[PDB]
C-alpha cells in the first residue's frame, strides 16, 4: 500500500505520474518507471495526470468576439481575451459584449 | 467517427529508394497516430507510436512525421523485405479507425519463370480424379501466361491458376496451374503440355509429359 | 518475451455461437487490459473494442455491441470473445491485443495474438485428401528439381504445410488455396532442391487440417 503525493499511482506497486505537459503511454512496472509522452499540437495538461489523452486548448471564438491573450502551452491552457472593442461577459471569458 | 484516408492506395518502389506513405484524418487527431506494417502470412507489426516515437526492435529505416490532420510514414533506405501492407491507427476519440494501407511493391529486374509439370498421383487416379499441375518457380513481373494442352488440343476453362506474394528474398512470384480431369478424361489420352509465356521468356516455353512414360 | 496465443480455427453455421480464446504470457495479466480486433479477408482493420483485465468491463465500439462480447478467465491468463447469433459477414480472422502497459484506452497495439479465423457457413468440414507431385530426376529447370504435395478437396480454410517438420524452410511455395466448383478447397505446395538430393534425401510434407483434425506426412518421393 502507502504512495507519496505527485507520484501516487498504485497498482501491485508505486508508480510516479506524469509532468503537466506530459500524458500517460504506459503503466508502471516492478522495475520500470512510467510511460509519459509530451502532449500533442493543439493539446494540453496543467496537472500530475495519470491520464491517458491531453485535452484541446480553450479555441476562443470570433463568432463570439473573442482574442487570444496567451496561446496555450502544453503545461497550461489557451488564456481567452475578448476584442480590442468589446468588454468581456464574465471573470474570463465566454461571452462577450459592447 | 474518424476516416484515415491513405493515399496512394498502392505504390511501386525500387530498393534503396526513400518512401513516404500518407495519412490523413478528417478530424485533427493531434499526436495519436500509429503506424503497423503487415507481411503476407504474418500478424500487423507496430513500428511507430504517437506520430514520431520510435518502437523497440524496428529497423533504423522507418520513422513517422505528422501533427493534427497529415501524417507521413518513412522508410529511409528500403529493403527487399519491406514488401507488405502499411496501417495507420487513431487514438484521439472512441472509437478507433483503421486506414487503407498502401501496398508496398519491391521493384526489381526481369526474372524467367523455371517451368515444371506434374503427372495426376498413383492414388489420386485410384480416387477417379485427374490433377495436372504446372509449376511456374520464381520470376518477374507478375503478369504471365499459362495455356494447357491436352494431345495438342488447347485446353480451356478446366484449370485454375494461384500466384504467391512477392517473395521477402528476391522479390518474386510463383505462379501454379491445375488442370483437372476425369479420371477417364487422363485414361484416353496421353501427350500433357503447359505453355508459360513471361515477358522473361524470349520464346514460349513448353514442359510436357507422355502418360504411361 | 510478451505472447499471444489464440484459439483454432472454428466453423459455424449462421445464427449459431462461437468462442475465442487468448492466453496471454509473459506479463501480469490484470495490469493490462485486453483488447480485440477483426481482420477482414483482403479487407482492413476495425477494432472490437476492448475489457478491463482487472475490473472485467468491456467497451465495445457500436457495430460490434450486441453481438460480440469480451469474457475473461483470469485464473488461466485467457481473455476470451463470443460472437452470437453468427451471420455470414462475420467470416473473417480475429485478433486479441495488448498494449501500453496499463488498464486504459492506449489506442497503440504493440503485441498481436496469431489470429483465429471464423468461417460463417451451412456447409460441413471435409478433410484433405494429400497425393504426390512427384520430381522428375531426369527434368530440371534451374538444375534444381521441384517436388509437392496436392492438398486436394478439404473444408473450410485453412491448411498447415511444412517441409521434413520444419526443417526445410527455403524454396518452399505454399500456393493460396483455391475454392473449386464442388465448393471444397484445395492448394499444392511445392520445394525446389537440388537434383543430387533426389536420391539421398527423403522428403516430407507434413499437413495439418485442423477443423477436421487431420494430420498427414506425405513422403514425396521420385518415380
Amino acid at each position: 500500500t502507502a504512495c507519496r503525493e505527485k507520484q501516487y499511482l498504485i497498482n501491485s506497486q508505486c508508480c510516479s505520474l506524469c509532468q503537466p505537459g506530459q500524458k500517460l503511454v504506459s503503466d508502471c512496472t516492478e522495475f520500470t518507471e512510467t510511460e509519459c509522452l509530451p502532449c500533442g499540437e493543439s493539446e494540453f495538461l496543467d496537472t500530475w495526470n495519470r491520464e491517458t489523452h491531453c485535452h484541446q486548448h480553450k479555441y476562443c471564438d470570433p463568432n463570439l468576439g473573442l482574442r487570444v491573450q496567451q496561446k496555450g502551452t502544453s503545461e497550461t491552457d489557451t488564456i481567452c481575451t475578448c476584442e480590442e472593442g468589446w468588454h468581456c461577459t464574465s471573470e474570463a471569458c465566454e461571452s462577450c459584449v459592447l | 467517427d474518424i476516416v484515415l484516408t491513405q493515399s496512394p492506395a498502392t505504390l511501386s518502389v525500387t530498393p534503396g529508394d526513400r518512401v513516404s506513405l500518407s495519412c490523413r484524418a478528417s478530424q485533427s487527431i493531434s499526436d495519436y497516430l500509429h503506424w503497423y506494417q503487415q507481411k503476407s502470412h504474418e500478424s500487423p507489426r507496430l513500428l511507430i507510436k504517437y506520430a514520431s516515437h520510435s518502437i523497440s526492435g524496428i529497423p533504423s529505416r522507418f520513422s513517422g512525421s505528422g501533427s493534427g490532420s497529415d501524417f507521413t510514414l518513412s522508410i529511409n533506405s528500403v529493403e527487399p523485405e519491406d514488401v507488405g501492407i502499411y496501417y495507420c491507427q487513431h487514438g484521439h476519440s472512441f472509437p478507433w479507425t483503421f486506414g487503407g494501407g498502401t501496398k508496398l511493391e519491391i521493384k526489381r529486374t526481369v526474372a524467367a519463370p523455371s517451368v515444371f509439370i506434374f503427372p495426376p498421383s498413383d492414388e489420386q487416379l485410384k480416387s477417379g480424379t485427374a490433377s495436372v499441375v504446372c509449376l511456374l518457380n520464381n520470376f518477374y513481373p507478375r503478369e504471365a501466361k499459362v495455356q494447357w494442352k491436352v494431345d495438342n488440343a488447347l485446353q480451356s476453362g478446366n484449370s485454375q491458376e494461384s500466384v504467391t506474394e512477392q517473395d521477402s528474398k528476391d522479390s518474386t512470384y510463383s505462379l501454379s496451374s491445375t488442370l483437372t480431369l476425369s479420371k477417364a478424361d487422363y485414361e484416353k489420352h496421353k501427350v500433357y503440355a503447359c505453355e508459360v509465356t513471361h515477358q522473361g521468356l524470349s520464346s514460349p516455353v513448353t514442359k510436357s509429359f507422355n502418360r504411361g512414360e | 518475451q510478451i505472447q499471444l496465443v489464440q484459439s483454432g480455427p472454428e466453423l459455424k453455421k449462421p445464427g449459431e455461437t462461437v468462442r475465442i480464446s487468448c492466453k496471454a504470457s509473459g506479463y501480469a495479466f490484470t495490469t493490462t487490459g485486453m483488447q480485440w480486433v477483426q481482420e477482414m479477408p483482403g479487407k482492413g482493420l476495425k477494432w472490437i473494442g476492448w475489457i478491463n483485465t482487472h475490473s472485467g468491463v468491456p467497451k465495445y465500439v457500436e457495430d460490434f455491441k450486441g453481438r460480440f462480447a469480451f469474457s475473461l478467465e483470469t485464473s488461466a491468463n485467457t481473455a476470451y470473445l463470443q460472437i452470437s447469433n453468427l451471420k455470414n459477414e462475420d467470416t473473417a480472422t480475429y485478433f486479441c491485443v495488448r498494449s501500453g502497459n496499463g488498464n486504459y484506452d492506449l489506442a497503440y497495439f504493440a503485441y498481436w495474438g496469431q489470429g483465429t479465423l471464423v468461417t460463417v457457413s451451412a456447409a460441413s468440414t471435409k478433410g484433405p485428401s494429400v497425393f504426390p507431385l512427384a520430381p522428375s530426376s531426369k527434368s530440371t529447370s534451374g538444375g534444381t528439381a521441384a517436388l509437392g504435395c496436392l492438398v486436394k478437396d478439404y473444408f473450410p480454410e485453412p491448411v498447415t504445410v511444412s517441409w521434413n517438420s520444419g526443417a526445410l524452410t527455403s524454396g518452399v511455395h505454399t500456393f493460396p488455396a483455391v475454392l473449386q466448383s464442388s465448393g471444397l478447397y484445395s492448394l499444392s505446395s511445392v520445394v525446389t532442391v537440388p537434383s543430387s538430393s533426389l536420391g539421398t534425401q527423403t522428403y516430407i510434407c507434413n499437413v495439418n487440417h485442423k477443423p477436421s483434425n487431420t494430420k498427414v506426412d506425405k513422403k514425396v518421393e521420385p518415380k
